[PDB]
C-alpha cells in the first residue's frame, strides 16, 4: 500500500547488496532513501554500468534510481562513516533525515563489506534507539543472512560478536556466484523491510540462506544482558520498562462435497 | 565441562560434544568447534538455545555456569 | 569458473523475473543468451541493449515473437536445438519466466519432444509466493504432469519487484549449481514471503501424463538407469 | 469417498478432510480444497505423497482408487 511512500530508509554500503536493495525499494515507491558509501565504481569488482566507472557509488546509484522512480526522494553522502567527524554527521542524518526533515529515518540497512562498519552502525543505532537490519554474504557466495536489530528488544551486533571482533584481531583477509547470492540476500532483505514497515506477514528477526543446500533457517536472537555495548544494555532497560507500561465462502457447491 | 554445539546453517543441524577444562577461554572452544564443522572460525559466533547472544571472550567454566551446555554456532557473513 | 563462458541459456519472458535473471547471467559471463518475448522497440531488443552495455563479451540472439503460434513453435524448437554457443548444438538450459500457463505449456511441449532440460519459474499475482522447478524430461516431473486446475479443466486464461528478485536470484543460483556442478541442485524450491518458508521437493514424473513425449522420455530414462586442528593446547576432547 | 488434502506452501502443513461422492470430478474437490485454504483454485495443482503429479480431470472415485486419500496441493504461480 501507499503507506510505503510515507517511509524513509537509510542504506549503508551501495555495493552488491545495497545497490540491488536500493533499486528494489525505489521500485516499491519508498518515500525516501538515504545512501551512504565512500567507494567509487570500478571496472574491477552488480547494478553499476561500465560508463559509470570512476563516479562515486552513491552518485551513480542516485543518477540511475532517480530515473527509475522520479517520486522517490534521495539524500546521498560520499563519506566513510567510521571516522570521528563523519560519525556525528551519520547520526545527525539518521535522527533528522527522515521523510519529514527533523524526524528520524524508519530503518537503517547495513550492506557493508566489513565488521568495522557494522560495529559503527551498531554503535550509532544503540545510542539513538534506531531499528536497523543487518545483511551479509560469505566470501565464497555459498551463504548469507539478514538480521533485525531493534536495540534493547533483539540482539544487537555486539551481543554475539564474531570471533575476530571478540578476540580483537584486525580484519586482514570473486566467485562466479557472488552477484547471485547478493541478489537473494537483497531481495529477502527488502521483503523484510516491507513486512516491517507495512505490517503484513511475519517479520524475521533472522533469516539465513545456505545456497549449497537451499536451506533458509529462521531464528530470533535475544539481547545479551552483559553485551559490551553499554547503550545496548541501557536500551534493554528501557525496553523492559516500555513492555511493563504498554469466513469461508464456497462460490457454488453443486457436488455435495463435505468438509469432514 | 561439556558443551553440545549445534551448527545452525546446515539443515541436518549437526552437533559436536566437546569436553573442556573450565579455565579454557571459550574462544578456543568456538574455534575448535568451527574446525570440526569445517566452517571459518573467524566469522563464527555463538548463541544459546533461547537465542541469547554470547560473547565468547570468557572462560568455559563461566559460559557453562551462565548458559549451560547447549550452544549454537551462527555464521557472521562479512561481505556486502 | 570460466566454464560459465562455454554455456548458452535460452530465457523465455523478459519481464520482471526474466530481465533480472538475464542480468545476473550476463554479469556472470555466460557464453550466450537467447531471449524470447512478444509485445519504439520490442522488449527483447530493449533487454539486449541494456545487457550488451553491461557485458560486451556475452553473445545475444533475440526473437520478438509469440512462441505459441504454429510457425513460431517450429522456429522456437529449431533455436533450442541449434542456437547453442556453437551453432548446430542445443542450448544448455531453457528458462521459463513467462506470465501465463499457455506459454509454459508450449515450452513444456517443446522440451518434452526435444529432451531438453529446463527450469520453470513463477510469482503469484499478490507477490506473496513464488517458485522454481527443474524439469529434466523423463527424470523429473514435467509441467503437464501436475497441471493447475485451469489447464486440467480446459478453462481459457481469460512488493512484486522484491518477490521477482528473490525468485530470479534462486533461479540463477540453481542455473549455476546445475551448469557448474556445485552444491545440490533443487528440483523444486518454493518461496512463501509471508512466513519466509522455502520448501524443497523433488517431484517425479506422472506415468500417465497427458504429454505423450513425457511418457516416452520416462521410458528412455528408466532404460538409461537400468543400464547401470593445527594446535590442541587445551586438551579439548571430541566426545 | 474421503481425502486428506495438505497445503504444501504453508509451513504448518495444514490439511482438510473432504468427503465426496465417487462421481464428483476431482477438479471440484481441488477447487473446494483451495477455497478452504484461501489460496487461488485456478493456479493450484495436486500431487500425491510420493510427489507424483495428478491430472485432476477425473472422478474422485478413480483418484481414490489410483492414489488413495493423502494428496497435496501445490501452487503453480503464474506471473513472471
Ligand atoms: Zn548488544
Ligand atoms: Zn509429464
Amino acid at each position: 500500500y501507499e503507506k510505503i511512500r510515507t517511509f524513509a530508509v537509510a542504506i549503508v554500503g551501495v555495493g552488491g547488496v545495497g545497490s540491488v536493495t536500493a533499486e528494489m525499494l525505489t521500485r516499491c515507491g519508498i518515500g525516501k532513501l538515504l545512501l551512504f558509501d565512500y567507494d567509487k565504481v570500478e571496472l574491477a569488482n552488480l547494478f553499476f554500468q561500465p560508463h559509470q566507472a570512476g563516479l562515486s557509488k552513491v552518485q551513480a546509484a542516485e543518477h540511475t534510481l532517480r530515473n527509475i522512480n522520479p517520486d522517490v526522494l534521495f539524500e546521498v553522502h560520499n563519506y566513510n562513516i567510521t571516522t570521528v567527524e563523519n560519525f556525528q554527521h551519520f547520526m545527525d542524518r539518521i535522527s533528522n533525515g527522515g521523510l519529514e526533515e527533523g524526524k528520524p529515518v524508519d530503518l537503517v540497512l547495513s550492506c557493508v563489506d566489513n565488521f568495522e562498519a557494522r560495529m559503527t552502525i551498531n554503535t550509532a543505532c544503540n545510542e539513538l534507539g534506531q531499528t536497523w537490519m543487518e545483511s551479509g554474504v560469505s566470501e565464497n557466495a555459498v551463504s548469507g543472512h539478514i538480521q533485525l536489530i531493534i536495540p534493547g528488544e533483539s540482539a544487537c551486533f555486539a551481543c554475539a560478536p564474531p570471533l575476530v571482533v571478540a578476540a580483537n584481531i584486525d580484519e586482514k583477509t570473486c566467485a562466479a556466484s557472488l552477484p547471485t547470492t547478493m541478489g537473494v540476500v537483497a531481495g529477502i532483505l527488502v521483503q523484510n523491510v516491507l513486512k516491517f514497515l507495512l505490517n503484513f506477514g511475519t517479520v524475521s528477526f533472522y533469516l539465513g540462506y545456505n545456497a549449497m543446500q537451499d536451506f533458509f533457517p529462521t531464528m530470533s536472537m535475544k539481547p545479551n544482558p552483559q553485551c559490551d555495548d553499554r547503550n545496548c544494555r541501557k536500551q534493554q532497560e528501557e525496553y523492559k520498562k516500555k513492555v511493563a507500561a504498554l469466513e469461508i465462502i464456497h462460490e457454488d457447491n453443486e457436488w455435495g462435497i463435505e468438509l469432514v | 565441562v561439556s558443551f553440545k554445539i549445534t551448527l545452525t546453517s546446515d539443515p541436518r543441524l549437526p552437533y559436536k560434544v566437546l569436553s573442556v577444562p573450565e579455565s579454557t577461554p571459550f574462544t578456543a572452544v568456538l574455534k575448535f568447534a568451527a574446525e570440526e564443522f569445517k566452517v571459518p572460525a573467524a566469522t563464527s559466533a555463538i548463541i544459546t538455545n533461547d537465542g541469547i547472544g554470547i560473547n565468547p571472550a570468557q572462560t568455559a567454566g563461566n559460559v557453562f555456569l551462565k548458559h549451560g551446555s547447549e550452544l549454537r554456532i551462527i555464521p557472521r557473513d562479512r561481505v556486502g
